[PDB]
Protein backbone atom coordinates (compact mmCIF):
# COMPACT_ATOMS: atom_id res chain seq x y z
CA UNK A 1 0.00 0.00 0.00
CA UNK A 2 0.97 3.45 0.06
CA UNK A 3 2.98 5.96 -2.32
CA UNK A 4 6.52 4.84 -3.53
CA UNK A 5 9.50 6.15 -1.42
CA UNK A 6 10.29 8.03 -4.59
CA UNK A 7 7.19 9.58 -4.50
CA UNK A 8 7.41 10.40 -1.10
CA UNK A 9 10.82 11.84 -1.50
CA UNK A 10 9.49 14.07 -4.41
CA UNK A 11 5.90 15.42 -2.42
CA UNK A 12 8.12 16.37 1.01
CA UNK A 13 10.40 18.01 -1.05
CA UNK A 14 8.69 19.90 -3.74
CA UNK A 15 4.72 20.02 -1.91
CA UNK A 16 4.25 19.54 1.67
CA UNK A 17 3.50 17.30 4.36
CA UNK A 18 0.99 14.44 3.32
CA UNK A 19 -2.75 14.06 4.72
CA UNK A 20 -4.81 11.18 4.72
CA UNK A 21 -7.94 11.27 3.02
CA UNK A 22 -11.31 10.83 5.33
CA UNK A 23 -13.81 8.45 3.74
CA UNK A 24 -16.07 7.48 6.68
CA UNK A 25 -18.32 5.28 4.20
CA UNK A 26 -15.23 3.08 3.01
CA UNK A 27 -14.15 2.68 6.35
CA UNK A 28 -17.55 2.29 8.00
CA UNK A 29 -18.36 -0.04 5.32
CA UNK A 30 -15.71 -2.33 5.81
CA UNK A 31 -15.70 -2.17 9.59
CA UNK A 32 -19.18 -3.87 9.18
CA UNK A 33 -17.59 -6.44 6.75
CA UNK A 34 -14.94 -6.90 9.19
CA UNK A 35 -17.80 -7.96 11.81
CA UNK A 36 -20.11 -10.12 9.43
CA UNK A 37 -17.14 -12.49 7.69
CA UNK A 38 -15.56 -13.34 10.94
CA UNK B 1 -11.30 8.38 -21.37
CA UNK B 2 -10.42 4.79 -20.06
CA UNK B 3 -6.66 5.82 -19.68
CA UNK B 4 -6.94 8.47 -17.74
CA UNK B 5 -6.39 8.42 -13.65
CA UNK B 6 -7.12 11.33 -11.38
CA UNK B 7 -5.53 11.42 -8.17
CA UNK B 8 -5.45 14.22 -5.20
CA UNK B 9 -3.51 14.60 -1.84
CA UNK B 10 -4.29 16.89 0.55
CA UNK B 11 -1.37 18.05 2.03
CA UNK B 12 0.12 20.94 5.03
CA UNK B 13 3.23 23.54 4.82
CA UNK B 14 6.43 21.79 6.19
CA UNK B 15 6.51 24.79 8.46
CA UNK B 16 3.17 23.70 9.87
CA UNK B 17 4.42 19.90 10.26
CA UNK B 18 5.38 20.50 14.04
CA UNK B 19 2.12 22.72 15.16
CA UNK B 20 -1.02 21.70 16.79
CA UNK B 21 -3.98 21.10 14.52
CA UNK B 22 -5.74 24.73 14.47
CA UNK B 23 -2.36 26.08 13.23
CA UNK B 24 -2.16 23.21 10.27
CA UNK B 25 -3.42 25.29 7.13
CA UNK B 26 -4.64 22.75 4.50
CA UNK B 27 -3.65 23.02 0.43
CA UNK B 28 -4.79 20.00 -1.89
CA UNK B 29 -2.33 18.72 -4.35
CA UNK B 30 -4.06 16.85 -8.40
CA UNK B 31 -2.78 15.11 -10.85
CA UNK B 32 -4.16 13.74 -14.25
CA UNK B 33 -2.53 11.15 -15.23
CA UNK B 34 -2.79 10.31 -19.72
CA UNK B 35 -2.02 6.75 -19.18
CA UNK B 36 1.20 6.65 -17.34
CA UNK B 37 2.39 9.98 -17.90
CA UNK B 38 0.84 12.94 -15.98
CA UNK B 39 -0.91 15.47 -18.30
CA UNK B 40 -1.82 18.31 -15.49
CA UNK B 41 -1.07 19.17 -12.06
CA UNK B 42 -2.63 21.38 -10.01
CA UNK B 43 -2.07 23.04 -6.44
CA UNK B 44 -4.40 25.11 -4.19
CA UNK B 45 -2.46 26.49 -1.39
CA UNK B 46 -3.90 28.17 1.39
CA UNK B 47 -1.34 31.47 1.45
CA UNK B 48 -0.52 32.09 -2.08
CA UNK B 49 -1.88 31.60 -5.87
CA UNK B 50 -2.59 28.15 -7.33
CA UNK B 51 -0.41 26.73 -9.20
CA UNK B 52 -1.39 24.81 -12.71
CA UNK B 53 1.69 22.96 -14.77
CA UNK B 54 0.79 20.95 -18.07
CA UNK B 55 2.78 18.68 -19.28
CA UNK B 56 5.49 19.87 -22.08
CA UNK B 57 5.41 23.08 -20.83
CA UNK B 58 6.13 22.63 -17.01
CA UNK B 59 7.82 19.97 -16.94
CA UNK B 60 10.47 20.99 -14.80
CA UNK B 61 8.26 21.67 -11.99
CA UNK B 62 5.95 18.50 -12.16
CA UNK B 63 6.31 15.83 -10.93
CA UNK B 64 8.16 13.62 -13.10
CA UNK B 65 7.58 9.81 -12.02
CA UNK B 66 5.46 7.61 -14.22
CA UNK B 67 1.74 6.59 -12.98
CA UNK B 68 3.06 2.91 -11.42
CA UNK B 69 6.71 4.44 -10.16
CA UNK B 70 4.39 7.21 -8.16
CA UNK B 71 2.69 4.17 -5.90
CA UNK B 72 -0.63 6.34 -6.43
CA UNK B 73 -2.82 3.49 -7.56
CA UNK B 74 -1.68 1.88 -4.04
CA UNK B 75 -2.08 5.12 -1.87
CA UNK B 76 -5.85 4.58 -0.27
CA UNK B 77 -8.11 7.62 -0.84
CA UNK B 78 -5.75 9.33 -3.38
CA UNK B 79 -7.57 8.51 -6.50
CA UNK B 80 -10.61 10.62 -7.76
CA UNK B 81 -13.05 10.80 -10.09
CA UNK B 82 -12.75 13.24 -13.21
CA UNK B 83 -15.23 15.63 -12.30
CA UNK B 84 -13.92 16.13 -9.12
CA UNK B 85 -10.10 17.21 -10.79
CA UNK B 86 -11.93 18.68 -13.98
CA UNK B 87 -14.51 21.15 -11.35
CA UNK B 88 -11.16 22.50 -9.26
CA UNK B 89 -8.92 22.77 -12.65
CA UNK B 90 -11.80 24.86 -14.23
CA UNK B 91 -12.35 27.36 -10.97
CA UNK B 92 -8.30 28.26 -11.13
CA UNK B 93 -8.53 29.39 -14.42
CA UNK B 94 -6.77 25.81 -16.09
CA UNK B 95 -8.90 25.89 -19.25
CA UNK B 96 -7.31 29.37 -20.28
CA UNK B 97 -4.00 28.13 -18.74
CA UNK B 98 -3.88 24.85 -21.00
CA UNK B 99 -5.70 26.92 -24.16
CA UNK B 100 -2.12 29.53 -23.61
CA UNK B 101 0.38 26.14 -23.82
CA UNK B 102 -1.21 25.17 -27.08
CA UNK B 103 -1.04 28.33 -28.90
CA UNK B 104 2.32 28.96 -27.70
CA UNK B 105 2.88 25.84 -28.85
CA UNK B 106 4.81 24.71 -25.34
CA UNK B 107 1.79 21.82 -24.29
CA UNK B 108 3.17 18.26 -25.09
CA UNK B 109 0.14 17.31 -27.14
CA UNK B 110 -2.18 14.70 -24.59
CA UNK B 111 -5.26 13.42 -23.59
CA UNK B 112 -6.04 17.36 -21.90
CA UNK B 113 -4.94 19.28 -24.76
CA UNK B 114 -6.79 16.79 -27.22
CA UNK B 115 -10.30 17.67 -25.11
CA UNK B 116 -10.24 21.40 -25.34
CA UNK B 117 -9.18 21.13 -28.65
CA UNK B 118 -12.41 19.54 -29.62
CA UNK B 119 -14.00 22.25 -28.31
CA UNK B 120 -12.45 24.50 -30.18
CA UNK C 1 -20.03 1.25 -22.66
CA UNK C 2 -19.10 3.47 -19.54
CA UNK C 3 -18.95 1.58 -16.81
CA UNK C 4 -20.24 4.02 -13.46
CA UNK C 5 -20.46 3.32 -10.20
CA UNK C 6 -22.67 4.88 -7.12
CA UNK C 7 -23.10 4.61 -3.65
CA UNK C 8 -25.82 5.37 -1.33
CA UNK C 9 -25.50 4.96 2.58
CA UNK C 10 -28.61 4.58 4.13
CA UNK C 11 -30.42 3.64 7.63
CA UNK C 12 -33.10 2.03 8.81
CA UNK C 13 -36.13 4.16 9.43
CA UNK C 14 -36.59 2.88 13.19
CA UNK C 15 -33.35 4.47 13.42
CA UNK C 16 -33.99 7.76 12.20
CA UNK C 17 -34.76 9.62 15.49
CA UNK C 18 -31.29 8.09 17.26
CA UNK C 19 -27.95 9.92 18.10
CA UNK C 20 -25.81 9.78 14.74
CA UNK C 21 -23.51 7.04 17.18
CA UNK C 22 -26.67 4.67 17.10
CA UNK C 23 -27.45 5.35 14.00
CA UNK C 24 -26.58 1.55 12.08
CA UNK C 25 -25.99 2.33 8.80
CA UNK C 26 -26.10 0.37 5.68
CA UNK C 27 -24.68 1.16 2.12
CA UNK C 28 -26.68 0.86 -1.15
CA UNK C 29 -24.36 0.65 -4.81
CA UNK C 30 -25.11 0.02 -8.22
CA UNK C 31 -23.14 -0.48 -11.12
CA UNK C 32 -24.35 0.52 -14.59
CA UNK C 33 -23.50 -0.75 -17.50
CA UNK C 34 -24.06 2.23 -19.69
CA UNK C 35 -27.61 3.25 -19.07
CA UNK C 36 -28.79 -0.45 -17.91
CA UNK C 37 -27.80 -1.53 -14.23
CA UNK C 38 -25.64 -4.40 -14.24
CA UNK C 39 -24.96 -5.18 -10.43
CA UNK C 40 -26.25 -3.96 -7.60
CA UNK C 41 -25.09 -4.58 -3.79
CA UNK C 42 -26.77 -3.66 -0.14
CA UNK C 43 -24.77 -4.05 2.48
CA UNK C 44 -27.25 -4.42 5.72
CA UNK C 45 -26.49 -3.11 9.59
CA UNK C 46 -28.41 -6.80 10.69
CA UNK C 47 -28.59 -9.35 7.87
CA UNK C 48 -26.71 -10.50 5.31
CA UNK C 49 -25.52 -8.65 2.59
CA UNK C 50 -27.47 -9.02 -0.50
CA UNK C 51 -25.74 -9.16 -4.22
CA UNK C 52 -27.85 -9.22 -7.62
CA UNK C 53 -26.61 -9.23 -10.76
CA UNK C 54 -28.93 -8.28 -13.86
CA UNK C 55 -30.15 -11.55 -15.93
CA UNK C 56 -29.90 -14.00 -12.90
CA UNK C 57 -32.09 -10.82 -10.11
CA UNK C 58 -33.92 -8.53 -11.97
CA UNK C 59 -36.98 -8.64 -10.54
CA UNK C 60 -35.52 -7.36 -7.35
CA UNK C 61 -33.16 -4.68 -8.87
CA UNK C 62 -33.99 -1.29 -9.76
CA UNK C 63 -35.63 -1.06 -12.46
CA UNK C 64 -34.85 2.49 -13.72
CA UNK C 65 -31.99 2.95 -15.87
CA UNK C 66 -28.79 5.63 -15.30
CA UNK C 67 -31.03 8.77 -16.22
CA UNK C 68 -34.44 8.03 -14.63
CA UNK C 69 -32.32 7.78 -11.50
CA UNK C 70 -30.90 11.10 -11.24
CA UNK C 71 -27.34 9.24 -9.61
CA UNK C 72 -25.14 11.07 -11.78
CA UNK C 73 -26.77 14.45 -10.62
CA UNK C 74 -26.22 13.83 -6.31
CA UNK C 75 -23.04 15.04 -4.92
CA UNK C 76 -20.99 12.70 -3.75
CA UNK C 77 -23.52 8.97 -5.17
CA UNK C 78 -20.80 8.01 -7.81
CA UNK C 79 -17.75 6.25 -6.72
CA UNK C 80 -14.53 4.91 -8.09
CA UNK C 81 -14.55 0.99 -9.38
CA UNK C 82 -12.93 -0.58 -6.76
CA UNK C 83 -14.98 1.51 -4.20
CA UNK C 84 -17.71 -0.69 -5.58
CA UNK C 85 -15.04 -3.67 -5.96
CA UNK C 86 -13.67 -4.29 -2.51
CA UNK C 87 -17.06 -4.54 -1.58
CA UNK C 88 -18.45 -6.54 -3.96
CA UNK C 89 -15.68 -9.27 -3.70
CA UNK C 90 -16.22 -9.62 0.20
CA UNK C 91 -19.52 -10.29 -0.15
CA UNK C 92 -18.73 -13.45 -2.24
CA UNK C 93 -19.21 -11.82 -5.01
CA UNK C 94 -16.52 -13.13 -7.74
CA UNK C 95 -18.41 -16.52 -6.78
CA UNK C 96 -21.89 -15.21 -7.44
CA UNK C 97 -20.87 -13.91 -10.90
CA UNK C 98 -19.28 -17.22 -11.93
CA UNK C 99 -22.47 -19.39 -10.75
CA UNK C 100 -24.77 -16.88 -12.42
CA UNK C 101 -23.12 -17.52 -15.43
CA UNK C 102 -24.11 -21.42 -15.38
CA UNK C 103 -27.27 -21.00 -13.70
CA UNK D 1 -30.40 15.14 -6.07
CA UNK D 2 -31.96 11.93 -7.58
CA UNK D 3 -35.45 11.72 -9.17
CA UNK D 4 -38.75 11.04 -7.28
CA UNK D 5 -38.90 7.83 -8.99
CA UNK D 6 -35.56 6.51 -7.68
CA UNK D 7 -36.78 8.58 -3.85
CA UNK D 8 -39.22 6.34 -4.06
CA UNK D 9 -38.51 3.54 -5.16
CA UNK D 10 -35.46 3.56 -2.51
CA UNK D 11 -37.68 4.42 0.52
CA UNK D 12 -40.19 1.54 -0.11
CA UNK D 13 -37.14 -0.56 -1.34
CA UNK D 14 -34.11 -0.17 0.78
CA UNK D 15 -34.41 3.00 3.15
CA UNK D 16 -33.48 6.19 4.70
CA UNK D 17 -30.64 8.02 2.58
CA UNK D 18 -28.09 9.62 4.23
CA UNK D 19 -25.34 12.00 2.93
CA UNK D 20 -21.85 11.22 1.81
CA UNK D 21 -19.25 13.66 3.40
CA UNK D 22 -15.94 14.58 1.04
CA UNK D 23 -13.94 17.02 3.77
CA UNK D 24 -11.43 17.17 0.91
CA UNK D 25 -14.09 18.44 -1.66
CA UNK D 26 -15.77 20.91 0.76
CA UNK D 27 -12.50 22.69 2.06
CA UNK D 28 -11.09 22.62 -1.31
CA UNK D 29 -14.23 24.41 -3.12
CA UNK D 30 -14.45 26.76 0.17
CA UNK D 31 -11.00 27.55 -0.13
CA UNK D 32 -11.16 28.43 -4.09
CA UNK D 33 -14.63 30.82 -2.80
CA UNK D 34 -12.12 32.75 -1.02
CA UNK D 35 -9.22 32.82 -3.57
CA UNK D 36 -12.10 34.09 -5.91
CA UNK D 37 -13.88 36.41 -4.11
Amino acid sequence: SGTSSAFSSYFNNKVGIPQEHVDHDDFDANQLLNKINE
Amino acid sequence: KRQQRFFRIPFIRPADQYKDPQNKKKGWWYAHFDGPWIARQMELHPDKPPILLVAGKDDMEMCELNLEETGLTRKRGAEILPRQFEEIWERCGGIQYLQSAIESRQARPTYATAMLQNLL
